[PDB]
Formats: C-alpha cells, sequence, structure tokens
C-alpha cells in the first residue's frame, strides 16, 4: 500500500492482478468519538442515503448495473465504507464517495423509515450471539466512556437527526478521512480523489471526549437467548506480546470435529462449550478477553475456572514448543487479517489516520517463553478484572469467585 | 415412522413418465375435451333457449 | 395483496366461492346445496321466460 | 371511482326500467314511443334489423313485445336494487365524501341517530310533493295521448319520450346520421365514466373553486335546455340550437373541465404563495 | 486480468491445479474429490460423512493428539466438507508451511487408522448431530427439498444418513468406500495464494503418488434423476418465521442452458429486509415484497449437479396471513420469465452477473474452491473471458425459451416449515405456474 | 395532476416576467374568492389525501404540523356543519397560508417518478 | 346435555349392581358398533367443541395431549375423505381410549355452574 496524499486526503493503494477492486473510505468516526450514544452506527447506516446529486434509489440501481457491492461497518475506532467493483469502474465509485461526504441530505424521514430500522435489525442480529453481548458489556465496564461507549445504536437512547447531522459535520472532513484502494492503480486513484474530494471541508481532527480510564467490575445482562461469559483484563500499556498470548491460549479448534491442543480448548473437554481469547489494541489502552459460550451455565462456570487457571499456569511456565506455536498462530492471524478486506482497510486506515505503522505479518515478533509467561503473569495479577455474564446470570460466576 | 426425510411410499401412484410432454398433454386433452363439450353444450342451450324470443309460429302464420 | 383479496366486492365473492376454507372430507351429500342453487337458477331463467309468454 | 362507475350502470338500468314500464299502458304514446325507440337498434350495422325483430318478437310492436316488456319490467327493479346495494358496498371502503372535500376520518358521527332523523325531514318534504301530485294534480307530468288506446294506424301529432329522457333525445336529434345519433346518445351517458380522468384537480369538489362552480352552473343549465329542446318540434331555429347545446354538453367533459381544472391547480398554488 | 490457472497431471491421473497471487502471504492447498454421499447406496448411506469425522481421528503415524499438535504448530487450520457430489479437504497456512500441510492432508486421506474405538466414539457424536440440524432451518428445508424432488433416488438421500446406518457403519465399509471412491482420477490437488505450481507438483509426486487409479477412468464431472412434483409440509405453529422453498428441475453443470438459468435466477434475485439497499433493488419481486412487507428475505438459487439441478427460491416470512400473496407474487414473477421478459431485464441481469461471477472470488479459499469445483464438475477451469462470452451469448429470447420449457406450467417441489397454515394446497400453488391471460 | 406538475408549471409562469405580471394578480383574486381561508384552512389542507403518495407525505409531517392540521380540519368541519364562517383569529391570514405539505409530497413524488423511470432503463 | 350430567348419571348406574350388570355390557357393544375406534379416534375426540366451556377445556389440555389430539383429528379426516378405515397401530385399542378431556371439562363446568348458582344466592 503506497501511502500518498491527494488534495489534503490520505490515499493508500496497492495495485494487483485481479478484475476486482475494493475501495474503502475509512473515517475517524468510530464509537470512541461518538458525541451521542449510537451516533457512529447511525452515521454508518446513513451512508449512501439521498445525496443532492444522486438519490439512494438511483445509486442502488446504478450499482446493480456495475454489479458492484456495498459494505459498511462501525468499530470503536472507525466507520468503514467499502465498495467492491470491476477495476475499470473506479471513477464512478470515487465520485459516489465524494457525494456521500460532501452532499448527504440527512432527511428526517430517512432516519425514521430507513436508517434507524436497519440499525435496529443490525443490532438484534448481532445480539443473537450471547458472546457478542458479553464482549460488548465487558468493554462498557472496563472503559465506561470512549472505548466504553456502545458501538451500536440502542432503543433506550434515541439518536436524533440533529445529533447525526452534527457528528457528520465533524467526521465528514479532510482531517478524518482516509481512502484505501485494494487492486487499484495508485497513481490513478490519487488523480481521481484529488479532483473529487477537493471541495470537502478541511475540518479538524475528531477527538475522544476525555482520557481513557480503566475500571474493574461486573456486568450481568439477563437474557433468555443463550449463555456467555467474558473475563476481560484492561491493559494500560498495550504491547504486541498480548497477540501472541491470545493465540497461544487460543480456544477454537484448528481442525474439524476436534477440541484443539490450546490450553483454553482443553478447558472445554467434556462440555458443549466454546472459548476464544482475544486481544484488542486501541492505541492508548487494550483489552484482553476470554469469552465462553454454551447452553449450560454449569458448564460455562466449570470452564471459566479452568480458563483463569490456564492463564495462571501460563504465567508460571511456557515451553519453547508452545512459544513457537504461539508465533506461528500469531503470524497466521496477522496475515489473514491483512487479507480480509474489512480488516485490511481499518489496519491501513489506522496507519493513515493516526500514525501507527502497520506491522507486516512477516515482521511479527517472536516472543520467548520468558516474555510470554511475564505477559500472562501481569494479567493474572490484575487489579481491575472485568467479568460480564450473559443469560442465566444467577448461575454464572462472579469476579470474586474467579 | 420417525425420520421425516424418508418420504412415505408413493410407488402405487407415481407415474414413471411424469415429466414428459406426452404426460401433460394427455391431461390437457381431457380438460380440453371437457371445455369443448361445455362450449358446444352452452352454445346449443343458449341458441335453443333464446329462440323463444323470436316470432312464434302463430305470429309467423299471420305475416 | 392479490386483487381478489384487496377489492371489497371481489373479496366477497372470493370469500364464498374461491378462498372459502372448507373441511377436506365433505362427502357427496354436501353437493345438494349447489344443486339447489342450480335449481334456483333454472327456475329463474325458465320462469322469467315463461312470464314473457304467459297471460 | 368504483361506486361512481356502478352508479352509472344504475342510471342506465333505471332508464330501461322506466321505458319498459311506460309501454305497459299500451296507450298511443306507449306504442309509438316503443316503436321509435326500438327502431334505433336497427342502426346496429349488419344485424340491426334482425335484432329489432328479435326484441319485438314479430314485425312490429305488438302483443309479444308487451308481454316480454311486462316480464322484464318486473325483473329490472330487482337488478337495480342489487346494483344499488353494490355501489354502497363499494362506497363503504372510503366512506361518504363530504361538502368540504377533505377527509372525515378526523371527525365521525354515527349514521344513527343523526342522519336517520335528518333523512326524515326530506322524507316528509318528499311526501308533501308526492301528495300534491298524486292527490291534486295526478296527470300533470303525463301525456294525454296515453289515454288513447294504442292504434298502429294513427300516428300521434308528436312522439316524445317522458320528460326525464328528453335531454338524451335532443342529443340524438343533433347528429344527422342514424347510427351517429345513437352512438352520441349512449356516449352522453357513458362519458360520465371518464370524469375521474378528465378532472385534473388536486382538490376534491367545487366548494372552493369559483371557476369550476361557474362552469358547473352552465353545464347544468345546458342540460335543462337540452331537455326543453327534446320536446320542441324539429323546426328552426331549434335545430341549430340543439347542435350547439350538444357540442357544449360533450365539451364539458372533453375540453372545459380538463382545462379549467388544470388552471385552477395553478391558481391555488401561485395564489397562496 | 487474474493470473492463469496452471494445471498438471501425475501418472496415476491426479490433477494438480494452481493459481498464484504474489500479493498475499497465505495459501489454501487442498484435495477436491469428485465423490460424495450420492456414491453410497441405501445401506451405507452416511459413510462419506462418517469418514470426514474419522479423517481427523488419527493415522498410522500420528495419533489424534499428535495430529492436533502438528496442525497447531503449523499455525493455520484444516477444514473439510462432504456434499452430495463433492468432498473437500483443505489446509490454510502460511506461504512456507505449504509442504507440511500437503503432507498432513496426504496422511489423513491415505493412511487413516479407522480404529474400532474411534468409530464407536464418533457414532454418538454423529447421533447427536441428527437432533441439532433441526435448528438450522434453511438446511432442514433444503434437505427435505432434495428428499422429495428426487424421491427414492440417490440425490434424495441426506448426507448424515439414517440413524440406523450410523449405528451399523463398520471400519470395513468405511475402508471400502474410500478405496472405491477416493481414486487419483477423481481427485484434484488445488493451490491458491502464495503457492508455486512447480513446488506443488513435486509435493504431489512425493505424497500422492501411491494413490489407486480406478478400473474405468471416466473424465472429471461425469455422472437418471427423475424429478417428482411433490410437497412436504412441516407445520410448526410455535415458530414465528415460515420457511418455504419452491423449486423445479434445473440444469446440470454442463447443460447448454447453464448460463441462461443463471441469468433467469438473477432477474428474480435476492432480497433481505435487513440490508439497507434491498428496498431499492430493480427486481420486480423485490419491489412487490418490500412495499407490501411480504417477507423477511428471499434467495433465488440455481443448484447444479452432474446430471440434473434444482432451480427455485427460498423465502422466509413472519407475515403469516399473507403467505398466499407472497407465493402468488413470486410465481407470477416466474411466469413473466416466459411471457414478458425482454432485453430490458436480460441486459440488466447480464451486467450484474458479469461482475458477480468475478466478485465471489475474493480470498484464497474462495479461489481454491472455484478452481476445485470447476475442475471436478467440468474437467477444466473456465477463464473469465470464456465466461464473459457465454454470458454475452444469452439473449432475452433464450431466457424466454428456457423458462417456457423449464418453468411454465411445470411441476414444483415445495417444502414449507413453520406457521404455514396460510400456504395453500399443492394445486393452488402449482396453478400459479401458468397465467390464464397468456 | 401530480403536485410535481403543478409546481413545475407554476415555476415556468413565475420565471416569465410577462406571464407572472398577468397570472399572479389573477391567482391572488382567485384565492380570495375561493374563500377557503374563511373556514380557517390553509391551501394545502385541501389537497386530496386518499392516495399512497399523499398518505406517505402526511406520515412524514413533523408531529407539530400534523397536530395543527388535524385541528384545522376539525374546526373547518365544525364551521361547515354549522353553516358559519371563521371570525377573528380563526380566519387564515395570507401570511399564515404556508405550503407546509408541498416539500414532503414533492420528495415522495420525486422518488416515485424516479422509480418509474428506472424500472424502464435500457442498458446501452 | 352437559358433560357433568352425563358423568353423574353414568356414576349412578355404575354404583347400582343390577344396573351396571345390564348397562356395562350394552355400552361396550354400543362402542364396538359405533366404530369411532376404526378411524383412530378416542371417544373424547368426538365431543362438540364449539362452545365457550369446551374451548376453555381444550386450552387447558397439556401441550402433548393437545398435539396428539390434533394429529388424531387430521388422521381421521384423511381416513374419512379417502373412505378408508384405520389398520394396525392406527386402530384405537380399548386400553388407549382414555378420557383425557373429561377432567378438564368437568372443572370448567363445575365453576360455570357454581357461578350460576351463586348469581342466584339470597341472603337469609
Ligand atoms: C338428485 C340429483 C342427482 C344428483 C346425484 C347426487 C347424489 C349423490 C349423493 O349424495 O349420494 C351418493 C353417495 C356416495 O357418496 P360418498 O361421498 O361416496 O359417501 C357418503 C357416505 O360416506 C357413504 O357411506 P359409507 O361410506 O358408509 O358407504 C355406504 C353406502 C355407500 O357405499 C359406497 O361404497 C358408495 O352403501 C349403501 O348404499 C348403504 C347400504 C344399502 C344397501 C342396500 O351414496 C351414498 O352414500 C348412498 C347411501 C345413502 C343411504
Ligand atoms: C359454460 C361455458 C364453458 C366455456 C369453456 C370454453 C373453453 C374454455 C376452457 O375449456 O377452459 C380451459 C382454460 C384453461 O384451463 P387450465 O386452467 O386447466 O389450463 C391452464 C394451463 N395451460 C394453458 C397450459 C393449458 O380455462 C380457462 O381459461 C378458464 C375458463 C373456463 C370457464
Ligand atoms: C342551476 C345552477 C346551479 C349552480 C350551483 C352553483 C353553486 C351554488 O350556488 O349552490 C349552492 C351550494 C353551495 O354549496 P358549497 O358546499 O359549495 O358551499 C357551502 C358554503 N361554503 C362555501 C362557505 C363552504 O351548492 C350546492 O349545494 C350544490 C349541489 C349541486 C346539485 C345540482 C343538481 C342539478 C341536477 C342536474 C344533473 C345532471
Ligand atoms: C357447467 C359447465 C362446466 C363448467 C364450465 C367450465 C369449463 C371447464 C374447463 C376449464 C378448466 O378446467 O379450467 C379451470 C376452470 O374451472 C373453473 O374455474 C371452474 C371450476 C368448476 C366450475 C363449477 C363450480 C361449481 C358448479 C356447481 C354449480 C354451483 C351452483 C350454482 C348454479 C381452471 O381452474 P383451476 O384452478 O383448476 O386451474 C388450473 C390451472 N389454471
Ligand atoms: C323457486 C322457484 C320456482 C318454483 C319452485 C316454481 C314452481 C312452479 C310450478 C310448480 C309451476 C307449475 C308448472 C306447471 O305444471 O305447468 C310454475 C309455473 C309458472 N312459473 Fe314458476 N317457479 C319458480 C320460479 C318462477 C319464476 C322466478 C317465475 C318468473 C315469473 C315463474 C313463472 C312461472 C310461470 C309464468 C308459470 C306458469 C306457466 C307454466 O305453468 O309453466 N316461476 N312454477
Ligand atoms: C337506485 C338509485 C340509487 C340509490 C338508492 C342510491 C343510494 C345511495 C346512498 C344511500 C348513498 C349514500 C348517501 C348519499 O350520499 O346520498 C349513495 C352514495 C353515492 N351514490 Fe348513489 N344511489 C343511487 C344511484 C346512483 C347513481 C345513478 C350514481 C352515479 C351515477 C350514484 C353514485 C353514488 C356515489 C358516487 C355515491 C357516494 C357519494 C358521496 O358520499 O360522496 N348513485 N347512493
Ligand atoms: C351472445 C349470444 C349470441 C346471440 C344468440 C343468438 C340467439 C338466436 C340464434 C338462433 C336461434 C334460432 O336459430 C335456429 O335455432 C334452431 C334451434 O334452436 C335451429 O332449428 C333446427 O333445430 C330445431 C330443433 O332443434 C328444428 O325444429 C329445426 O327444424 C332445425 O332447423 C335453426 O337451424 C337455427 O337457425
Ligand atoms: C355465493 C356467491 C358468491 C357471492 C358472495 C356472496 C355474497 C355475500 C357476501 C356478503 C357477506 C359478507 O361476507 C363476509 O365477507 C368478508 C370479506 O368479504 C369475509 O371475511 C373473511 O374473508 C376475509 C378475506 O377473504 C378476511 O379478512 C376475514 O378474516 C374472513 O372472515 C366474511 O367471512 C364474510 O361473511
Amino acid at each position: 500500500f503506497s501511502t500518498a496524499e491527494a488534495a489534503g486526503v490520505k490515499v493508500a493503494a496497492q495495485d494487483g492482478q485481479s478484475p476486482i477492486s475494493d475501495l474503502s473510505v475509512v473515517l475517524r468516526g468510530g464509537s470512541r468519538y461518538a458525541t451521542v450514544p449510537g451516533v457512529s452506527h447511525i452515521l454508518e447506516k446513513f451512508a449512501f442515503q439521498n445525496t443532492v446529486p444522486k438519490s439512494a434509489l438511483r445509486f442502488v440501481r446504478e450499482l446493480e448495473l456495475f454489479g458492484g457491492k456495498l459494505y459498511t461497518h462501525t468499530t470503536r475506532e472507525h466507520i468503514v465504507l467499502r465498495t467492491q467493483f470491476l477495476k475499470q469502474d473506479l471513477p464512478y465509485f470515487v465520485d459516489a464517495f465524494a457525494n456521500v461526504l460532501k452532499e448527504t441530505k440527512f432527511q428526517q424521514f430517512e432516519l425514521t423509515e430507513r436508517v434507524a430500522p436497519v440499525a435496529e435489525l443490525d443490532l438484534l442480529k448481532r445480539e443473537s450471539d450471547p458472546a457478542f453481548t458479553a464482549l460488548e458489556a465487558a468493554h462498557e465496564v472496563a472503559f465506561r466512556t470512549g472505548l466504553g461507549n456502545s458501538v451500536y445504536a440502542q432503543g433506550y437512547s434515541p439518536v436524533t437527526l440533529e445529533d447525526v447531522k452534527e457528528f457528520a459535520r465533524q467526521v465528514y472532513a479532510k482531517q478524518n478521512v482516509a481512502v484505501v484502494g485494494n487492486n487499484v492503480v495508485p497513481a490513478d486513484l490519487q488523480q481521481l480523489v484529488g479532483t473529487a474530494f477537493a471541495d470537502l471541508q478541511e475540518g479538524s481532527k475528531v477527538t475522544q471526549a476525555g482520557t481513557t480510564t480503566l475500571h474493574g467490575g461486573e456486568a450481568r445482562v439477563r437474557t433468555s437467548t443463550g449463555n456467555a461469559l467474558t473475563i476481560a483484563l484492561p491493559i494500560a500499556e498495550p504491547k504486541p506480546v498480548y497477540h501472541a498470548l491470545a493465540s497461544f491460549l487460543g480456544g477454537p479448534a484448528s481442525m474439524p470435529w476436534s477440541v484443539g491442543a490450546s490450553p483454553l480448548a482443553q478447558a472445554t473437554v467434556g462440555t458443549h462449550t466454546s472459548v476464544k481469547a482475544t486481544y484488542h489494541n486501541y492505541g492508548d489502552a487494550g483489552l484482553f478477553a476470554i469469552t465462553i459460550k454454551g447452553d449450560s451455565p454449569a458448564e460455562i462456570s466449570q470452564v471459566a475456572h479452568k480458563a483463569v487457571q490456564a492463564l495462571k499456569d501460563t504465567g508460571a511456565e511456557v515451553t519453547e514448543e508452545q512459544a513457537a506455536r504461539a508465533y506461528a498462530k500469531s503470524k497466521f492471524a496477522a496475515a489473514e487479517a491483512f487479507e480480509n478486506p474489512d480488516s485490511s482497510a481499518s489496519v491501513i486506515g489506522m496507519e493513515l489516520l493516526s500514525g501507527v505503522s502497520r506491522i507486516a505479518p512477516e515482521n511479527v515478533q517472536k516472543f520467548t517463553p520468558a516474555e510470554l509467561s511475564e505477559a500472562a503473569a501481569q494479567l493474572s495479577a490484575s487489579a481491575k478484572p472485568v467479568v460480564a455474564a450473559v443469560g442465566q446470570v444467577h448461575a454464572l460466576p462472579f469476579a470474586d469467585e474467579l | 415412522g420417525k425420520s421425516t426425510y424418508k418420504i412415505p411410499d408413493f410407488t402405487p401412484y407415481l407415474k414413471k413418465d411424469r415429466n414428459t410432454d406426452a404426460n401433460r398433454l394427455f391431461s390437457y386433452f381431457m380438460i380440453g375435451s371437457f371445455g369443448m363439450l361445455s362450449a358446444a353444450g352452452a352454445k346449443a342451450t343458449v341458441q335453443d333457449f333464446l329462440s323463444n324470443m323470436s316470432a312464434s309460429a302463430d305470429v309467423l302464420a299471420m305475416a | 395483496m392479490a386483487l381478489r383479496k384487496k377489492n371489497s366486492l371481489l373479496n366477497m365473492a372470493n370469500s364464498y366461492v374461491l378462498d372459502s376454507p372448507q373441511p377436506s372430507n365433505l362427502n357427496y351429500f354436501w353437493n345438494f346445496g349447489s344443486l339447489l342453487a342450480l335449481c334456483l337458477v333454472i327456475q329463474l331463467a325458465t320462469g322469467i321466460t315463461l312470464a314473457m309468454h304467459y297471460t | 371511482v368504483l361506486p361512481w362507475s356502478i352508479g352509472v350502470i344504475i342510471f342506465l338500468l333505471l332508464i330501461i326500467t322506466a321505458f319498459m314500464g311506460y309501454v305497459l299502458v299500451f296507450g298511443q304514446m306507449s306504442l309509438w314511443g316503443a316503436t321509435v325507440i326500438c327502431n334505433l337498434v336497427s342502426a346496429i350495422p349488419w344485424l340491426g334489423e334482425d335484432i329489432v325483430h328479435f326484441l319485438w318478437g314479430g314485425f312490429s310492436v305488438g302483443n309479444p313485445t308487451l308481454q316480454r316488456f311486462f316480464a322484464l319490467h318486473y325483473l329490472m327493479p330487482f337488478v337495480l336494487a342489487v346494483f344499488a346495494l353494490l355501489h354502497l358496498i363499494a362506497l363503504h371502503t372510503a366512506g361518504s365524501s363530504n361538502p368540504l372535500g377533505i377527509t372525515s376520518n378526523v371527525d365521525k358521527l354515527s349514521m344513527h341517530p343523526y342522519y336517520s332523523f335528518k333523512d326524515l325531514i326530506t322524507v316528509f318534504a318528499f311526501l308533501l310533493m308526492f301528495t300534491l301530485f298524486v292527490f291534486f294534480s295526478p296527470d300533470k307530468l303525463g301525456h294525454p295521448d296515453n289515454y288513447i288506446p294504442a292504434n298502429p294506424m294513427v300516428t300521434p301529432a308528436s312522439i316524445v319520450p317522458e320528460w326525464y329522457l328528453l335531454p338524451f333525445y335532443a342529443i340524438l336529434r343533433a347528429i344527422p346520421d342514424k347510427l351517429g345519433g345513437v352512438i352520441a346518445m349512449v356516449a352522453a351517458i357513458l362519458i360520465l365514466l371518464i370524469l375521474p380522468i378528465v378532472d385534473r384537480s388536486i382538490i376534491r369538489g367545487n366548494a372552493f373553486k369559483p371557476i369550476s362552480k361557474l362552469l358547473f352552473g352552465f353545464f347544468i343549465c345546458n342540460f335543462l335546455l337540452l331537455g326543453v329542446l327534446g320536446q320542441v318540434h324539429i323546426e328552426p331555429p331549434f335545430i341549430v340550437l340543439g347542435q350547439i347545446c350538444t357540442i357544449f354538453y360533450f365539451s364539458y367533459f372533453l375540453i372545459l373541465l380538463p382545462m379549467v381544472s388544470t388552471i385552477e391547480n395553478i391558481f391555488f398554488y401561485i395564489g397562496s404563495l | 486480468v487474474s493470473p492463469k490457472t496452471r494445471t498438471s497431471n501425475l501418472k496415476n491421473g491426479l490433477t494438480i491445479a494452481s493459481e498464484s497471487n504474489p500479493l498475499v502471504q497465505t495459501a489454501t492447498v487442498g484435495v477436491w474429490i469428485d465423490a460424495g454421499s450420492r456414491n453410497e447406496n441405501a445401506y451405507n448411506n452416511g459413510t462419506a460423512h462418517f469418514f470426514e469425522h474419522l479423517a481427523f481421528k488419527g493415522t498410522d503415524k500420528r495419533s489424534q493428539h499428535q495430529l492436533e499438535l502438528d496442525i497447531e504448530n503449523m499455525g493455520g487450520h484444516l477444514n473439510a466438507y462432504t456434499s452430495r457430489e463433492s468432498t473437500v479437504y483443505y489446509a490454510k497456512s502460511f506461504k512456507d508451511d505449504v509442504p507440511k500441510s500437503v503432507e498432513i492432508l496426504a496422511d489423513i486421506l491415505q493412511h487413516s487408522k479407522l480404529a474400532e474405538s474411534a468409530i464407536d466414539r464418533e457414532r454418538e457424536v454423529i447421533t447427536r448431530e441428527l437432533e441439532e440440524v433441526n435448528k438450522q432451518y434453511e438446511e432442514v428445508v433444503f434437505d427435505h427439498l432434495h428428499a422429495t424432488a428426487f424421491m427414492n433416488q440417490p440425490l434424495g438421500r441426506t448426507i448424515l444418513g439414517p440413524r440406523e446406518n450410523i449405528q451399523t457403519i463398520t471400519n470395513t465399509e468405511l475402508r471400502k468406500f474410500i478405496t472405491e471412491n477416493y481414486t487419483a482420477d477423481r481427485m484434484v490437488l488445488v493451490g491458491a495464494g502464495a503457492v508455486d505450481h512447480d513446488a506443488l507438483v513435486e509435493l504431489a509426486e512425493k505424497y500422492f503418488s501411491h494413490l489407486p487409479s480406478s478400473q474405468s477412468p471416466v473424465p472429471l464431472g461425469t455422472p437418471i434423476p427423475n424429478f417428482v412434483g411433490s410437497e412436504v409440509r412441516l407445520r410448526d405453529d410455535t415458530m414465528p418465521v415460515a420457511h418455504i422453498a419452491i423449486a423445479v428441475e434445473g440444469v446440470s453443470w454442463t447443460s447448454e442452458d447453464y448460463y441462461t438459468a443463471l441469468v433467469a435466477q438473477a432477474i428474480i434475485g435476492n432480497y433481505d429486509r435487513a440490508v439497507g439497499t434491498s428496498r431499492h433493488q430493480g427486481s420486480r419481486l423485490s419491489n412487490i415484497v418490500s412495499e407490501n412487507n411480504l417477507a423477511n428475505s428471499f434467495q433465488s438459487f440455481s443448484t447444479s449437479y452432474s446430471d440434473t439441478g434444482l432451480w427455485g427460491i427460498y423465502l422466509t416470512s413472519e407475515n403469516t396471513t399473507q403467505i398466499d400473496d407472497l407465493v402468488h407474487f413470486t410465481l407470477k414473477e416466474w411466469n413473466r420469465l416466459s411471457t414478458s421478459v425482454s432485453n430490458l431485464q436480460v441486459e440488466r441481469a447480464k451486467s450484474q452477473l458479469k461482475a458477480g461471477l468475478l466478485l465471489s472470488l475474493d480470498g484464497t479459499t474462495y479461489v481454491a474452491e472455484d478452481i476445485g469445483r470447476q475442475l471436478t464438475t467440468l474437467g477444466r477451469r473456465v477463464t473469465p473471458a470464456e465466461v464473459e462470452a457465454k454470458l454475452e451469448a444469452v439473449t432475452e429470447h433464450d431466457v424466454r425459451a428456457w423458462a417456457q420449457k423449464t418453468l411454465y406450467d411445470k411441476d414444483i417441489a415445495l417444502v414449507g416449515l413453520g406457521p404455514i397454515e396460510g400456504l395453500y394446497d399443492y394445486n393452488r400453488i402449482r396453478n400459479d405456474m401458468s397465467m390464464m391471460r397468456w | 395532476a401530480s403536485i410535481t406538475s403543478v409546481v413545475k408549471t407554476s415555476e415556468l409562469i413565475l420565471k416569465s416576467p410577462l406571464l407572472s405580471k398577468i397570472v399572479v394578480p389573477l391567482a391572488k383574486t382567485y384565492v380570495k374568492f375561493s374563500g377557503y381561508r374563511q373556514l380557517g384552512f390553509k391551501m394545502n389542507d385541501l389537497i386530496i389525501e386518499e392516495t399512497p403518495n399523499m398518505q406517505l407525505a402526511l406520515r412524514r409531517l413533523p408531529p407539530t404540523e400534523s397536530y395543527d392540521r388535524v385541528y384545522r380540519l376539525i374546526r373547518a368541519t365544525q364551521f361547515s356543519l354549522s353553516h358559519k364562517l371563521a371570525t377573528g383569529n380563526d380566519i387564515t391570514k395570507p401570511e399564515e397560508d404556508d405550503h407546509y405539505l408541498i416539500p414532503y409530497i414533492l420528495d415522495v413524488e420525486a422518488e416515485a417518478f424516479e422509480k418509474d423511470a428506472l424500472d424502464n432503463l435500457e442498458v446501452v
């Protein structure tokens, strides 16, 4: 991805040998910047609504003639708007993004009839998975605001047209926009973005209201639709070793009809439960989480105890074999993330918008057993553990039990 | 008895040539013949019946 | 929505002669109702016609 | 549109009902009215004459015709009642309109007791009018020639339809061609079916439309003049006048209402800016 | 223009097919087999799926635990799936872990233990799978759809097989199945992403050289199915969503009408109320359904096999009193493929498909799946230029001719699951397969 | 006629200096003799509402505008049945006769007419 | 007749030794010639259901009993339209002909009849 600049907008493109281009606009407008709860999700759903030059209807009908596709999502850090099309149709897609950023109408009826109902179905679909809910609840406890804001719009806190219009005034600005072109000729993209995004406001960098503060605690989301438990540990100093540790502890099987050889995978033997360790770097803070879902609260409780034991055991001693296994699983995870278009866009988006150089998968550091055990030790001895229980909460573990 | 993927036995009723044009055409021949006789019967009925309104024999005798 | 359901006049006919939900096991003794309707139609047609010629 | 369109058929059924009932007396106007009106069917190309003989049951209006008109005169009011019920069922989906032309969904009244008791006033006003005709002047609306028994030999001085058919008779006379005249006469009723199309107004009804109200006034008075011209002798200058009034009748639907309603739309918009 | 797919053979008849991408760092290598559940009889139905479980239960060399560890140490993952006509075993890894992954795949396919103890253990796992597919409504619907459309025929059988067979499958019949079916002339070793073709061919010569050849080597994707117009109703008033599939007999992979059927399918298209753009789609059915809230979703499909196919639509709806309207309007849009479609709809659908067939292939796994599928169904990878030409050859009047012989007034297979009281009897559904006005 | 048609034709007239010089005074007189203001209506209250497009436009009105419209309709209905005219503050003054509904119906119709056009597109 | 009355009269007969000696054999023959068991019905499946009381009793059936009743009705309807009789396991055996509904309707009716009595109480 050759990073450049076109009329004040940061543009990264990588040419390839495929008939298919992905063009993504990455916006510094994720939920950590949300002025009002859920406004980043609503803004994401407001992309490709009516603009002054082109109605939502006309856009969709023309997109079908190019056979293009539209993908949008919101993170804690970004809004990502991605189009996938045939290489030659690049100018159309650049111009469409320009229309969205410069000239979105933002009509009350669109919010009531189109945007808010779609946002609501989006969230309900995600919440069908209790593990999603548990990990969201854990961020809320751990950070409270900023990173603790909900990613998604919820019914209890309604987003108004004025909220979304104000947020868009900040976000849709040269300072908060990065353009990422996969299988796009870099010189051609710079020329097009330079003509299309020239009259976009300069604006200012969007910032998190308040510094990131870490907190421990518990969340007990009572649902009737499945059971999950997250054990999270807020990290004050994000370090790359936690990726290796997440992949080491593991949890999912690398093989069909198996458990897996990872410590967390081996904690689920005899149970119909699954487990996943994840590490979330957010630049100024991090979150190390272990999420366990299952149909039995008793089995989840059983795994949860073994999971914290596994982390303590890791803090004691890792073997050289296990350290190498962690390097391999982590290098692989890095590679597939840089390949997947959604995650790719945000990785380079981070590099362009912030200044965090991407770590190439081939440059992923190998951590010694000493460095890994030290990382697990810090986590086992954390002063601020977070536990989010979802489902039959009366039957799930508490922080003080773990 | 328990599995719903095991279709009950329909072999006493199934025709082997169920997908052929000859198969469909036969049933449309029956439907068509029925429509044909109904059209011929309706025409005959309507014609005979409505002829009551044309000049009766006593009226034609005085013409 | 299908016109036969949407339009109030068509929907009345629909409710009696087309979509009308019937038991699946009516035997031939349930056919006398329609025969009575047939007799009534024949009597109306033939009767009105006789009235054109009767004094 | 649907209750209105069924209504147009009700109106046609009423005409046919009343025409046949009038023949039943078998006075001079009965016979001669039947003769001329049924001979209009002779204008249907190719089969017209055969159809007339079929309708008559013979070679002129006679006994077979009278007996079939009795049977059908008895029947047609039942058919009319059915269509009257159908147009009300069709109306029930939208409800009654109202003199302002706006929705009434905001402010409804039960039919009973309000309109029940309001209907009684006009029932008694109607019965007063009925009483004055039936008891004090029972023959005012009729033709004296219908007290002469039908005579196929003697032709009455003037053969006119009953007063309520006179406008359509004037329209028929206006066209010199036989078939032309019949088509125009039928078209004068069937053209009611196009009002939903030719009225281009964005507003329902005339309460707030001064120009439409004036046009409506001229249309109604023209219809009454056509009625009067249906019973004059075919003489100057009534021949040309009947043609002008016929042109005006059709031009209401085809020209004036589409133009006036278009212009009023623009006046409402510009006038209220 | 994507890099060219290279193809080589071994002496036994194993095909090696590869598409390199020097922009990625991962590689998907795997074995596509022209064999699946359809190759079983009624007695050993479920064997192919049974084997898929035991393939990961340990080999002559590595035990189950050693197998787990070897893959963990590689860093990537292994995956497998068995369908009616196709079995796949693949490994996603890092660029330089490709020789390890080929070696593991060769081991689990040729040298699997199939130990009585492991057969007995999986026999319970698979028994539990019978009572948990019940939740995957789409799968329930499509399995009943095959069962009824291909009534009492091999394509009509499920992949899991009946409960009775699961209890009686022996290592003998497992061994027999994989010896008869997993032959070199039926197998394709596929590499996509960061793979060198010449390196992959050498790895094939090292690991897959002692594969049996079949007695009568037919070409890849060589097969008589007799479609049954029929219905299965699985009414369940406690479910909130009705799931309905309607299909006719469709087209095989090598049909002359293959592309015509794809264009027809794209004219109806898909719809999902949860996607923002779906209310603005050009498809007439999409407009009817969204404006009237008739469905949560619909998905047109054209599924192909070696000698037959199913073409139809899958609907989901909460609108339980207007199922009749939903089905009515769906079948009336199919009628218009015969009566009404012109260059307007056809050229639009062709535009959409020319891109869609290329878009689908967006990662190494999708590319490998495309190479493997095409090699095992057609015997060759069809270049995008050839595909563009075949699509361009489809005219409105080809679509009309195809719909008139395939859809118009034809028997359907119909499956309804859930609150389907409002789904009319077979005749009233099948009567909508024609228009009395035409 | 669609509101779109009426608005477009009116704009053609308002552009032409000559045309406006004649039409605008006539239109103002027309509106005065129309007398809908004497029942406390605004012009837009009179527009036929029993169409899918108009029902959609009415649903998009801000709640406040919607509540006020309901009151004007009820008040006018009461004047109508009583055979009375508005007096005092009930009479709509020319400055109060705002086109509150026109923007909503123009948007509804714009989409509906674009949909009709795009349903008839031909790939070139 | 109410189910209550039928059950009470039947119990009077079953109590009386002489009465039961005559009635029970006749009742068993009656049921055999009735032939509802040959369509796979239980006796209680035949009871008229279109009354408030019986609708309430049916709603109180345990879900399993309720699901099984639905199947027996559908199966019998299919035998009826085909002019076939049940064979094998579809025939209701005497031991399967259980009074699954009688307790529910007796409770519904007990309350309904108590309500009628208490609506007519007179303070003494
Ligand atoms: C339920 C409907 C009807 C029934 C049961 C019925 C019954 C009868 C009977 C039993 C007769 C004596 C027939 C004979 O022996 O000659 C008769 C005669 C007659 N009916 Fe009807 N009728 C009905 C409807 C009508 C209708 C609607 C008319 C319309 C006028 C009508 C007109 C006549 C006439 C004119 C005669 C006398 C001529 C004759 O005997 O045939 N009938 N009717
Ligand atoms: C036997 C003759 C008729 C009867 C008994 C009849 C009866 C009625 C009744 C009771 C109503 C509702 C109350 C009212 O508005 O007056 C009505 C409404 C209506 N009728 Fe008629 N009608 C007849 C003929 C016609 C004709 C000939 C037409 C049209 C050419 C017609 C068209 C309508 C329409 C359009 C309405 C709805 C009017 C509205 O509320 O805005 N009707 N009719
Ligand atoms: C919308 C429907 C269209 C209009 C319907 C037309 C109504 C009148 C049509 C013709 C009726 C008279 O037409 C005439 O019918 C009678 C039978 O009815 C036929 O008469 C024939 O059969 C009758 C008995 O069935 C014999 O006595 C006669 O000797 C023989 O010629 C004539 O050959 C035919 O010329
Ligand atoms: C028999 C000749 C055919 C002509 C029809 C007979 C005329 C009699 C019809 C007028 C009586 C009113 O008839 C009444 O109509 C409505 C809708 O039409 C029916 O309503 C029924 O169907 C509609 C949809 O089909 C559903 O919204 C409703 O839940 C259901 O009850 C009534 O069950 C019926 O009683």
